C-alpha cells in the first residue's frame, strides 16, 4: 500500500549517493556515506513488524558506524595536517606519512563494503525487498568503500603498508 | 474593552523597555565623539555623532 | 470482490500538515516574491570609492537593499 | 480505610469534539487557540524571524574582513612585501629584557 | 495467484488423497475419518498432512495438524488460515 | 559426536535427559504449571475482549520487573568485600587506566615541541 | 496456532513430531523428489520396525537415542516455509494489521465514504456488547471445582449464545491485509 | 535588554488579569513575540559585543543561549496545555507564572555582566524550579528529586560564592570585561588549586559531570513535561555557560587541573552511553542521553581551543533542542498509557505514522547526522581532543559507536515491531502535539543551514 | 500498587519463600531468588536464561513480540534477550 | 564450471547425503555470525546492566 | 568580476580543433541548440535586470578603521588603552584569517587546473602557503579559546628570546 514512499526512500538513496560520488571534500563525502547509512536502515527495515528485518537493518548500521570511527580518524587527521577537508589540498600529503589517515579510510571502507572482520551485515541486509537489494546492497551502497579508497589513491600509492593490507 | 484592555500589557512593556534602553544611552555619552578610533570632527549640522 | 482496509485515522495527521503548510505560505509567499522583487529592480548596491571628505552614514556601509533599509531605521 | 475520590476514568478526547485540536475541551477556544500558535509561531516568527536573520549584513565582519583581506593581499605583492609578517608588533616597539 | 475458495480447497484436498496409494478412492469421501472409516495409522497421518502443506505452501503446526482427523477438517483448518469465507 | 552445550549455545530440548521423565512427581508439576498458566492467560483474556473496556491492560509482571531494576536495587543491596573491590576496580580502574595513556602522550609531546622535533607544518587549527 | 499446547507431551507425541522432523531434514538433503521419496520410504521402515515395541522403558530409549541422532544428522539449513517462524516471509505483513478497534477513532468525514461498511459495524458492535454478560456467566458455571485448569474453552451451550470470548478471534486481521 | 526583559516581566499581569478561557492563547502569543524581539541581539555587524548599559550585555555566547531561552518559553506552554487541563484556574495561571519567572531570571543570567550578578540569578532558578518539579510531578518520587536537585546545586555554589568574593576583594570588581582584560597569570599554589575547584565544582555539578550527575535522572524521570524541556536545554548549559566565562581568569591551572575532569567526562560518558542500552524507562533513556552530551562539552570546554570552544557551543544549542525534542516526545505517548516503561508500547509507527516521522528526525539528530549541528559539535569537539592528544579518539569512536545503538534500539523498540493491540486508547495525535514537534525541528534545520549564528566567541 | 505486589527483600523463611512465589505467579518448588550477595536483586526470581527465540513460534503469545504471556515473571535480563538482541538457541554444531 | 558439474550430478544418485565439518563451515557463515553476534552482544550489554548501571 | 592580481589565473590554452573523421561531433551540435534555447532566453532576462540595477544605483563603501595605539603603548590596567588595542587586534587577527583562505583558494585552484603537474606547476602556491603558513604559526598557534592581544604579545617575547639566545651563545 505504502509504494510511494518505497519509491521516495529509493529516490534519497540515489541522492545520497551522488552526494557521496561527486563530493571534493572529505564532509560532504560524509554526507553521503552517512546518508545511505540511513537510507539502508529505512529500506532493509521496510517490514518493521517483521523482528528479523529490525535486525539485519540495526546490524547494518552498527557496523557502518564501526566504519565511521575511520573515517573520523581521518578527517580530524587532514583537518589538523593539512588545515583542509578539500581533495584538492590533501594532496599536498603525498609526501607525508599518511598511515594514521590510511588506516582510517581502509577501516571504514572495510565496514563500508563489507569486508572480511566486518561482513556479515551485507548478507544480512537480504531482508528488506528485492529492488532493494539490487539497488542498495550490491550495486551502489556496497561500491562506497572502494570509491572511496579509489579517491585518495594518490596517497595510498607510496604506502606498501596500506598496499600490502 | 473591560475583556480585551490586556492586549495593552506586553505591547506596553515594549514600548516602556524600549525607552528605557535610549535612557541607559544618555547615561553612557561620556565617550561620544572621543574614542581614539571614531573621534571626527562635527559636520555641518550635526550636533552629536549619535543619540 | 474489493475488501475494506483497516487503516489508523489518517485525518489527523493529514490535517496538521495541511494548517502547518497554509500559515508557512500565508506569509512565506508574499514574503518571497517581495524578496524577488526587491533584487529584479532595486538591486544590490555597487561598491565605491569613500569620495575624499564624505562622511559616509554607517547604513551606507552594506549592500542588501533589504539590510541597508533596516540598519537605516532600527539601528 | 479512609475517604478518598475513585480514580477518575480513561476519557477520549475526540468522543464529543471529532475536530479537538488539543488545546481546549471548549470547540470555539480550541479553534482559536490552535490558529494564533500557527501564525504567531509559523507565518510571522519563522518566517520573518528568518528573513531578518537572513539580511543582517556583514555579520560579525565576516564581510568586511575578506574585503579587507582582498585589499591587503594585493597591496603587499606589488609592493613586493611578504603577505603576512612572522612578527605582529613590531619589534622597534618591544624593550626586552637584557 | 488466484484467491483460495472453498471449494477450490476441497477439490485439492480430495485430489491428493486421491493419488494416496493406502487410501482406496472408491471409499473416500469429505467426512472419511482417516483412522476408522479408511484404517490409516498415526505414522500415516503425519505424511497426509505433509502432503498438505506441500499442495498448499505453508505449513501445518504439529499441535494442529494432531487432529486433522477428517478431510473436512484438513478443509477448515486451510480455509480458516488463509481467511476463505465462501 | 555429542553436542556439548554453553550458556550462548543452550541444550535442545528433545536432547534434555530431565525431558524424558515421565515418574508420577514431575508430570504433576507440569500440570500445575499449566494450571497457573491457564488461570492467568483466563484473566488476560477476560479484560482483552471485554467490550467495556476503555483503556490499556495493565500489567502488574512488567511493572513488578521495573521496580526491581531501580526502585528496589539500592535497599537490597549489602556492602561486601567483593562488591567493594569490584566498585572500587570499575571505578577507578579505568579512570587510571587512561591517566597514564594520556599523560605520558602528552608528556611525550611537551618534550618533542620545546627540543623543535616536531612537525607542525601545515597546522593552524587547533 | 488455534490449539493451546497440552500439559505434557505423551510418548505418542514425542515420536511423530520427530517423525515430521526427520522427514522434512530429508528433503532438504535430498532435493530431488526421486531421491527424497526413496529415501522417506526406507525413514518409515525405521519407525515401522519397532512399532510395536511395547516396553515403555525401552520405548523411550529408543527415543533418546533417535533423536540423539536427529541432532547429529540435522541440515545446518533446513528448508523453511516462507510464512513459518523463521521463513523469509514470516511476519512480513504484520505492520499491515492494523486492530479493528482503529476505526473508533476515525473522523466522521472518513467514515462517510464508507457508510455501509460503517452500518454492518455497528451491528457488530451491539452483538458483542448484548452477548458479553452471557458470556461472563457461562465461564464461572464451568470453572471446575478442582483448580486444574487448561487453556481451552468452552463452546456456547445454548441457543442465541455465541462461544465466551470469541471477539479477538472472529475480528482478527486478515492473513494478508 | 530591558526591552527583551521588560516585556516579558508583562507575561506576568497578563497571565493574571486575562480570562479563564484566554490564558493559554494569549500568554503562548505573546511568548512567540517575545522571542523574535529577542533576534535583535543577532544585530551584530562588528567584531565589538553589545554593550547595553552596565548590567547587561550580549555576546556570541550569550545570544545563542538568550534567544534558545525566549523561543523554549511559548513551547513549554504548548507542552504543559494538556496535562493541566483538569487543574483549577488558580493552579493554570500559577504553573505559567512559575514558566514565565524561569524564563526571564534565565534571559538575565546569560546576559549579566558582572560574576555576582549571574550567581544570584544562576541560584534564583533553582525556587521556581523545585516548585514545578516537586508541585507537579505526579510520582511519591518528586519528593527525594527535589532535594537532590535543590542540594547537589547548592552545596557545589557555596564555594562558588566563597570564590567570587575572594576574586572582589583582591581585584576590586566582577566585571567580567575588565576581568578579561586585566587577567593575571595565577600562581601553582596550593591554595589557587582550590580557588580553581571552588569556581568550577559550581558548574561541573550542574552540567554534570559524571560522577555527580544522580541528580539529573532523579530529577528528569520524575519533572512535569516542562520541566524536563527547560532542564535538558537551559539549566544544564548554565554549566557550560558559566565555565567559559569564568575560565579566563583560571590560567593556568587549567592546564593541569582538568586532567581530573577531562578524565570523568572522556570515561564518564562511555559509562552513561553504555546504559541507554539497558535503560527500561524511556524518560530515563533521555536523561542519561543527555549525561553523556554534556561529558563532550565539559571535554572541549577544559582545553580552551578555539575548534573545542567552537564544538561545545554548537552542541549545546544543538542538544538543547534536540534532548527537548525527545522529552517531548516521549512525554506524548505518556499522556496516553500513563507508563513510561520502553517495552510496554510497541509498533506505534502502525498508528502514529506522522509521529513516527518526527521520532525518527529527533533520533537522528541524536546520533548526529551530518550535515546537523549536533555532528559539527560532536566533530569540532572530535577534532580538537585529537590534537590535544590522539587517543581519545579510542574512546570517542567507542562513545559514538554506542550512541547509535541506543538511538535506533529506542526507534526500533517504540514504533517498530507489532502493535501493542490492547491499548484502544492510543487516540490520534493532536494538532498540538505535532506543532510542537515543528517547532523544535524547523529551527534545527535552519541552523544548519546558517551555522554562523552559534560558532560562539572563538569562531 | 501496594508494598506486598512489589518485589521486596531476600525472603529468610520458607513462609517468605512461599508468599513470595505466590506473589510472582510460580510454584513455590520452582520460586528461586538470586543468591544473596547483596546486589540488589532482592526476591526477584530467578530465571533459566533461555532467551526468547527459543520459546515456542507457534503459540500465540499474550505479549506477540516478547513472546511472554501476561502476569508470567519476567527474567531479570529481558531486554538483553528479546529477539532483536542475544540468541542463546541451540546451534548445530 | 566442470567440476561444478560433476559434483552437482551427484546429488541425482540414490545415495544419502551426509554432513561433513567443511560444508557446515560453508553453510553456517564461518561460524561468524554465530559466535561474534552472540558473545560479543552479550558481554557489552552484560556490562551496560551489571557494571554501568547497577553498581 | 574579480580582481585578478588577488585570485591569479593562467590564461587559457585550448588547441583548435582538430576534426579529421567524417562524423559529427554530438558535443557541438547541443552546445549550439543550447546558446540558442538556453543561453539565449537567459540573457535576455539577466539584460532586463542589470537595466533596472542601472535606474536605481546605489552606492556602498569598504569601511576605514584608523590605527589606534598598539597594546604595546597601554599601561597595564588603563582598560581603556587596552580595550582599543584589544578590538584593533581582534581585527587584525580576523583579516588574517581571510588571508589565509586566499592564499588556500590559490592552491586549491592551482591543484585543480595544473592536475597531473601539481607536483611540478604548483610549486610557487605551494611556496605561499609554506610561508604564509609559518607566519601564521608564529602570531597565533597555541594562544588558546581565550587568545588576545596581551597572549599575542606575551608569545613574541617569549619567542624573541629564545631567537636573542641563540645567538648569546653563537
Ligand atoms: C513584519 C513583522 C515584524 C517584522 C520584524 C522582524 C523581526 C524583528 C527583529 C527584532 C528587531 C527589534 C527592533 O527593531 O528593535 C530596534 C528598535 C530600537 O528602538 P529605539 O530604542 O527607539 O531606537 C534605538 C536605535 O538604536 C535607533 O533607533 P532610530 O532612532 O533609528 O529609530 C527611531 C526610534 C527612536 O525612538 O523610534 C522608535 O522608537 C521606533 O526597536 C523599535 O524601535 C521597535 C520597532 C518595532 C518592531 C516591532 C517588532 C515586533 C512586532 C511585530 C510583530 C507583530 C505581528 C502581529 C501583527
Ligand atoms: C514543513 C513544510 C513542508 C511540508 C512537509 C509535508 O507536507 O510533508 C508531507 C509528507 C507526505 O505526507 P504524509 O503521508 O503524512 O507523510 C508522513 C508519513 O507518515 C511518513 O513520512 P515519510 O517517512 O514518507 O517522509 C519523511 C522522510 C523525511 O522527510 C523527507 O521527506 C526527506 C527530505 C529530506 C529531509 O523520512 C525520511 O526518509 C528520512 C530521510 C533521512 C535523510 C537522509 C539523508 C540526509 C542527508 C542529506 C541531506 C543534506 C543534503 C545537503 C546537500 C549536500 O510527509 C512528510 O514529508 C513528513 C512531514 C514532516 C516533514 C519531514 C521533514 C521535512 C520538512
Ligand atoms: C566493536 C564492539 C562493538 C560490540 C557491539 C556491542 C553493542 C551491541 C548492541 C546490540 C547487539 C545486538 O543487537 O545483537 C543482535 C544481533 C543479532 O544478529 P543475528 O543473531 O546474526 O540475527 C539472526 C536472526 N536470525 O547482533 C548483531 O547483529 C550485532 C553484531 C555485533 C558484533 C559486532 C562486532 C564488530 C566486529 C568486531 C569483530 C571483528 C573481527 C575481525
Ligand atoms: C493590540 C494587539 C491586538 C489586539 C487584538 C487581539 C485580540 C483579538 C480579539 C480576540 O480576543 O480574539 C478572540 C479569540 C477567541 O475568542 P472569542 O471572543 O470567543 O472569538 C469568537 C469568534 N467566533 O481569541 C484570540 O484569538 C486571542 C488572540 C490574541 C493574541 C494576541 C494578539 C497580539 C497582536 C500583536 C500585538
Ligand atoms: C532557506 C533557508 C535560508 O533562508 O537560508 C539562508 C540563510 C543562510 O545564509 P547565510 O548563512 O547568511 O550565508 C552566509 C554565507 N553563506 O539562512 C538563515 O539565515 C536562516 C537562519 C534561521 C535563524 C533562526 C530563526 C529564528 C527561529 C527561532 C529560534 C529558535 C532556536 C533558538 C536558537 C537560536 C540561535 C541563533
Ligand atoms: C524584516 C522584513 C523585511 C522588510 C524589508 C523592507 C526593505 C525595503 C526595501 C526598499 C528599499 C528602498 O530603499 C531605497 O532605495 C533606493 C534605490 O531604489 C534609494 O533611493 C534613491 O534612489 C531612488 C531612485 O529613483 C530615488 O527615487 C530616491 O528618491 C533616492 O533616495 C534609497 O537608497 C532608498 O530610498
Ligand atoms: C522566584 C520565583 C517566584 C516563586 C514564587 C513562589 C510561589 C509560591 C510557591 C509555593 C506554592 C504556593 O502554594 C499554592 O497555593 C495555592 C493557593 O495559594 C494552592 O492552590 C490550590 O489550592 C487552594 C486550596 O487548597 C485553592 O485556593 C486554589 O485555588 C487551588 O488552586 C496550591 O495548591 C499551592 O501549591
Ligand atoms: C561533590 C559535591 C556533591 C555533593 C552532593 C551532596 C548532595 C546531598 C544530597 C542530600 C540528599 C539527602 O537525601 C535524603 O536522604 C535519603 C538519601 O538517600 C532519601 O531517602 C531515600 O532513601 C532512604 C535510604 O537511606 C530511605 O530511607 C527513604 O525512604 C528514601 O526516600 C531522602 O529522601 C533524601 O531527602
Ligand atoms: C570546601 C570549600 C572549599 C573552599 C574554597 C574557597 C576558595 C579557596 C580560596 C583560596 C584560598 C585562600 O586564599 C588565600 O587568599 C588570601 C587573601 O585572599 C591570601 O592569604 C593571605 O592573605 C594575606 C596576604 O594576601 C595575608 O596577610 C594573610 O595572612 C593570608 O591569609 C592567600 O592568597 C591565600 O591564603
Amino acid at each position: 500500500p505504502n509504494i510511494n514512499r518505497f519509491i521516495k526512500y529509493l529516490t534519497l538513496f540515489l541522492i545520497t549517493m551522488l552526494i557521496l560520488t561527486s563530493a571534493n571534500n572529505m564532509f560532504q563525502l560524509f554526507i553521503g556515506w552517512e546518508g545511505v547509512g540511513i537510507m539502508s536502515f529505512l529500506l532493509i527495515g521496510w517490514w518493521y513488524g517483521r523482528t528479523d528485518a529490525n535486525t539485519a537493518a540495526l546490524q547494518a548500521i552498527l557496523y557502518n558506524r564501526i566504519g565511521d570511527i575511520g573515517f573520523i580518524l581521518a578527517m580530524v587527521w587532514f583537518s589538523l595536517n593539512m588545515n583542509s577537508w578539500e581533495l584538492q589540498q590533501i594532496m599536498f600529503s603525498n609526501n607525508n606519512d599518511n598511515l594514521i589517515p590510511l588506516m582510517g579510510l581502509l577501516i571504514a571502507a572495510t565496514g563500508k563494503s563489507a569486508q572480511f572482520g566486518l561482513h556479515p551485515w551485507l548478507p544480512s541486509a537480504m531482508e528488506g525487498p528485492t529492488p532493494v537489494s539490487a539497488l542498495l546492497h550490491s550495486s551502489t551502497m556496497v561500491v562506497a568503500g572502494i570509491f572511496l579508497l579509489v579517491r585518495f589513491h594518490p596517497l595510498t600509492t607510496n604506502n606498501n603498508f596500506i598496499l600490502t593490507t | 474593552l473591560r475583556e480585551h484592555w490586556v492586549h495593552i500589557l506586553v505591547p506596553a512593556g515594549f514600548v516602556f523597555g524600549c525607552y528605557l534602553d535610549r535612557k541607559d544611552d544618555e547615561k553612557l555619552t561620556a565617550f561620544r565623539n572621543k574614542s581614539m578610533l571614531f573621534q571626527r570632527e562635527l559636520r555641518p549640522n550635526e550636533e552629536v555623532t549619535w543619540k | 470482490k474489493r475488501l475494506f482496509v483497516v487503516k489508523p485515522s489518517l485525518y489527523y495527521d493529514a490535517r496538521f500538515l495541511r494548517l502547518m503548510k497554509f500559515y508557512l505560505m500565508l506569509t512565506g509567499i508574499p514574503v518571497i516574491i517581495g524578496i524577488t522583487l526587491v533584487n529584479i529592480f532595486i538591486g544590490e548596491a555597487e561598491l565605491a570609492e569613500i569620495p575624499e571628505g564624505y562622511i559616509p552614514e554607517h547604513w551606507e556601509y552594506y549592500k542588501h537593499p533589504i539590510s541597508r533599509w533596516i540598519a537605516r531605521n532600527f539601528y | 480505610q479512609w475517604q478518598e475520590d475513585p480514580e477518575p476514568e480513561d476519557e477520549n478526547v475526540y468522543a464529543k469534539n471529532p475536530d479537538f485540536h488539543g488545546y481546549d475541551s471548549d470547540p470555539v477556544v480550541d479553534v482559536w487557540n490552535m490558529r494564533a500558535v500557527f501564525f504567531f509561531g509559523f507565518s510571522i516568527v519563522l518566517v520573518f524571524g528568518t528573513t531578518f536573520v537572513a539580511y543582517v549584513p556583514d555579520y560579525r565582519m565576516q564581510e568586511w574582513a575578506r574585503r579587507e583581506a582582498e585589499r591587503l593581499v594585493k597591496y603587499r605583492e606589488v609592493n613586493g612585501l611578504p603577505i603576512m609578517e612572522s612578527n605582529y608588533f613590531d619589534p622597534s616597539k618591544i624593550q626586552l629584557p637584557e | 495467484a488466484p484467491p483460495l475458495t472453498l471449494d477450490g480447497i476441497k477439490d485439492r484436498v480430495l485430489y491428493v488423497l486421491k493419488l494416496y496409494d493406502k487410501i482406496d478412492p472408491e471409499k473416500l469421501s469429505v467426512n472419511s475419518h482417516f483412522m476408522k472409516d479408511l484404517g490409516l495409522d498415526s505414522l500415516d497421518q503425519v505424511e497426509i498432512i505433509m502432503a498438505m502443506e506441500d499442495e498448499f505452501g505453508f505449513e501445518i503446526p504439529d499441535i494442529d495438524a494432531e487432529k486433522l482427523m477428517c478431510p473436512q477438517e484438513i478443509v477448515d483448518y486451510i480455509a480458516d488460515k488463509k481467511d476463505v469465507y465462501e | 559426536s555429542k553436542y556439548k552445550p554453553a550458556p550462548l549455545a543452550t541444550l535442545p530440548s528433545t536432547l534434555d535427559p530431565a525431558e524424558y521423565d515421565v515418574s508420577p512427581e514431575t508430570r504433576r508439576a507440569q500440570v500445575e504449571r499449566l494450571s497457573i498458566r491457564a488461570r492467568l492467560k483466563r484473566e488476560y483474556l477476560l479484560q482483552y475482549n471485554d467490550p467495556k473496556r476503555v483503556s490499556h491492560i495493565e500489567d502488574p509482571a512488567l511493572i513488578r520487573w521495573t521496580y526491581a531494576r531501580s526502585a528496589n536495587i539500592y535497599p537490597n543491596f549489602r556492602p561486601t568485600p567483593k562488591n567493594s573491590l569490584l566498585g572500587a576496580v570499575a571505578g577507578f580502574g579505568p579512570l587510571i587506566f587512561w591517566y597514564y595513556v594520556f599523560k605520558t602522550d602528552r608528556d611525550r609531546k611537551e618534550r618533542l615541541i620545546q627540543e623543535g622535533k616536531l612537525d607542525r607544518k601545515f597546522n593552524i587549527s587547533y | 496456532a488455534f490449539c493451546a499446547p497440552p500439559a505434557y507431551l505423551t510418548h505418542q507425541q514425542k515420536v511423530l513430531r520427530l517423525y515430521k522432523r526427520a522427514l522434512r531434514h530429508l528433503e532438504s538433503w535430498c532435493i530431488h523428489r526421486d531421491k527424497y521419496r526413496y529415501f522417506a520410504c526406507l525413514m518409515r521402515a525405521r519407525f515401522e520396525e519397532h512399532k510395536n515395541e511395547k516396553d515403555m522403558m525401552r520405548a523411550t530409549q529408543l527415543l533418546r537415542e533417535a533423536e540423539e541422532e536427529f541432532w547429529q544428522n540435522q541440515h545446518p539449513q533446513p528448508y523453511i516455509f516462507p510464512d513459518s517462524p523463521g521463513g523469509t516471509s514470516f511476519e512480513r505483513y504484520e505492520c499491515y494489521k492494523v486492530p479493528e478497534w482503529c476505526l473508533d477513532y476515525w473522523h466522521p468525514s472518513e467514515k462517510a465514504m464508507y457508510p455501509d461498511y460503517f452500518s454492518k459495524r455497528e451491528q457488530w458492535k451491539k452483538l458483542r456488547m448484548e452477548s458479553w454478560d452471557r458470556e461472563v456467566k457461562q465461564l464461572q458455571e464451568e470453572t471446575s471445582p478442582d483448580g486444574i485448569m487448561t487453556e481451552a474453552l468452552p463452546p456456547a451451550r445454548r441457543e442465541g449464545d455465541l462461544p465466551p470470548l470469541w471477539w479477538h478471534i472472529v475480528t482478527r486481521p486478515r492473513e494478508r491485509p | 535588554m530591558l526591552k527583551i526583559i521588560l516585556p516579558s516581566l508583562m507575561l506576568l499581569p497578563l497571565t493574571w488579569l486575562s480570562s479563564p478561557k484566554k490564558t493559554w492563547t494569549n500568554v503562548t502569543s505573546y511568548s512567540f513575540l517575545i522571542s523574535l524581539t529577542s533576534l535583535t541581539l543577532l544585530w551584530q555587524t562588528d567584531e565589538n559585543y553589545k554593550n547595553f548599559s552596565n548590567m547587561f550585555s550580549s555576546d556570541p555566547l550569550s545570544t545563542p543561549l538568550i534567544i534558545l531561552t525566549a523561543w523554549l518559553l511559548p513551547l513549554m506552554l504548548m507542552a504543559s496545555q494538556n496535562h493541566l487541563k483538569k487543574d483549577n484556574n488558580v493552579l493554570q495561571k500559577l504553573y505559567i507564572s512559575m514558566l514565565i519567572s524561569l524564563q526571564i531570571l534565565l534571559i538575565m543570567t546569560f546576559s549579566a555582566t558582572e560574576l555576582i550578578m549571574f550567581y544570584i540569578l544562576f541560584e534564583a532558578t533553582l525556587i521556581p524550579t523545585l516548585i514545578i518539579i516537586t508541585r507537579w510531578g505526579n510520582q511519591t518520587e518528586r519528593l527525594n528529586a527535589g532535594i537532590y536537585f535543590l542540594f547537589y546545586t547548592l552545596i557545589g555554589s557555596i564555594p562558588l560564592l566563597i570564590a567570587l568574593i575572594l576574586i572582589q576583594n583582591h581585584v576590586g570588581t566582577l566585571n567580567l570585561m575588565i576581568l578579561s582584560f586585566t587577567t593575571h597569570t595565577l600562581d601553582a599554589s596550593w591554595s589557587n588549586n582550590l580557588l580553581w575547584l571552588a569556581c568550577m565544582m559550581a558548574f561541573l555539578i550542574k552540567m554534570p559531570l559524571y560522577g555527580v550527575h544522580l541528580w539529573l535522572p532523579k530529577a528528569h524521570v520524575e519533572a512535569p513535561i516542562a520541566g524536563s524541556m527547560i532542564l535538558a536545554a537551559i539549566l544544564l548549559k548554565l554549566g557550560s555557560y558559566g565555565m567559559i566565562r569564568i575560565s579566563i581568569i583560571l590560567d593556568p591551572l587549567t592546564k593541569y587541573m582538568a586532567y581530573p575532569f577531562i578524565l570523568l567526562s572522556l570515561w564518564g560518558m562511555i559509562m552513561t552511553s553504555s546504559i541507554c542500552l539497558r535503560q527500561t524507562d524511556l524518560k530515563s533513556l533521555i536523561a542519561y542521553s543527555s549525561v553523556s552530551h554534556m561529558a563532550l562539552v565539559i571535554a572541549s570546554i577544559m582545553i580552551q581551543t578555539p575548534w573545542s570552544f567552537m564544538g561545545a557551543t554548537m552542541l549545546m544549542i544543538a542538544h538543547g533542542l534536540t534532548s527537548s525534542l525527545l522529552f517531548c516526545l516521549a512525554n506524548s505517548n505518556y499522556e496516553r498509557i500513563h507508563s513510561r516503561t520502553m517495552i510496554m508500547a510497541r509498533g506505534l509507527q502502525m498508528v502514529f505514522p506522522l509521529m513516527a516521522t518526527w521520532w525518527l528526525m529527533a533520533s537522528l539528530a541524536n546520533l548526529a547526522l551530518p550535515p546537523s549541528i549536533n555532528l559539527m559539535g560532536e566533530l569540532f569537539i572530535t577534532m580538537s581532543l585529537f590534537s590535544w592528544s590522539n587517543f581519545t579518539i579510542i574512546l570517542m569512536g567507542i562513545n559514538i559507536i554506542i550512541t547509535g545503538m541506543y538511538s535506533m534500539y529506542m526507534i526500533i523498540t517504540t514504533q517498530r515491531g507489532k502493535l501493542t493491540n490492547h491499548m484502544i486508547n492510543l487516540q490520534p495525535s493532536h494538532t498540538r502535539e505535532l506543532t510542537l514537534m515543528a517547532l523544535h525541528m524547523i529551527p534545527l534545520i535552519l541552523l544548519t543551514t546558517s551555522p554562523k549564528l552559534i560558532t560562539g566567541l572563538t569562531m | 500498587m501496594t508494598k506486598d505486589m512489589l518485589p521486596g527483600s531476600y525472603p529468610r523463611t520458607p513462609e517468605e519463600r512461599a508468599a513470595a512465589a505466590k506473589k510472582y505467579n510460580m510454584r513455590v518448588e520452582d520460586y528461586e531468588p538470586y543468591p544473596d550477595d547483596g546486589m540488589g536483586y532482592g526476591d526477584y526470581p530467578m530465571l533459566p536464561n533461555r532467551s526468547q527465540h527459543e520459546r515456542d513460534p507457534w503459540y500465540q503469545w499474550d505479549h506477540s513480540e516478547l513472546r511472554m504471556n501476561w502476569g508470567e515473571p519476567i527474567h531479570w535480563d529481558l531486554d538483553m534477550y528479546i529477539r532483536n538482541r542475544v540468541d542463546t538457541s541451540p546451534t548445530p554444531v | 564450471f566442470l567440476i561444478a558439474l560433476e559434483l552437482n550430478n551427484l546429488t541425482m544418485k540414490l545415495s544419502m547425503n551426509k554432513a561433513n565439518p567443511y560444508s557446515s563451515f560453508s553453510t553456517l557463515l564461518g561460524f561468524f555470525p554465530s559466535i561474534i553476534h552472540r558473545i560479543t552482544p552479550m558481554k557489552s550489554l552484560n556490562l551496560s546492566l551489571k557494571t554501568s548501571l547497577t553498581l | 568580476s574579480w580582481d585578478k592580481d588577488v585570485y591569479p589565473e593562467p590564461p587559457s590554452r585550448t588547441p583548435a580543433p582538430s576534426p579529421q573523421t567524417s562524423l559529427p561531433n554530438p558535443i557541438t551540435y547541443l552546445t549550439k541548440a543550447y546558446d540558442l534555447v538556453v543561453d539565449w532566453p537567459v540573457t535576455l532576462v539577466r539584460e532586463f535586470i542589470e537595466r533596472q540595477h542601472a535606474k536605481n544605483r546605489t552606492y556602498y563603501y569598504h569601511r576605514q578603521y584608523r590605527r589606534v595605539p598598539d597594546i604595546t603603548e597601554c599601561k597595564e590596567g588603563d582598560v581603556l588603552c587596552i580595550y582599543e588595542a584589544e578590538m584593533q587586534w581582534r581585527r587584525d587577527f580576523k583579516v588574517d584569517q581571510e588571508i589565509m583562505n586566499i592564499i588556500q583558494e590559490r592552491l586549491k585552484a592551482c591543484q585543480q587546473r595544473e592536475g597531473e603537474n601539481y607536483q611540478q606547476n604548483c610549486a610557487k602556491e605551494l611556496e605561499q602557503f609554506t610561508k604564509v603558513t609559518k607566519a601564521y604559526q608564529d602570531r597565533y598557534l597555541d594562544l588558546g579559546a581565550y587568545y588576545s592581544a596581551r597572549k599575542c604579545l606575551a608569545k613574541q617575547k617569549q619567542r624573541m628570546l629564545e631567537e636573542r639566545k641563540a645567538a648569546r651563545q653563537e
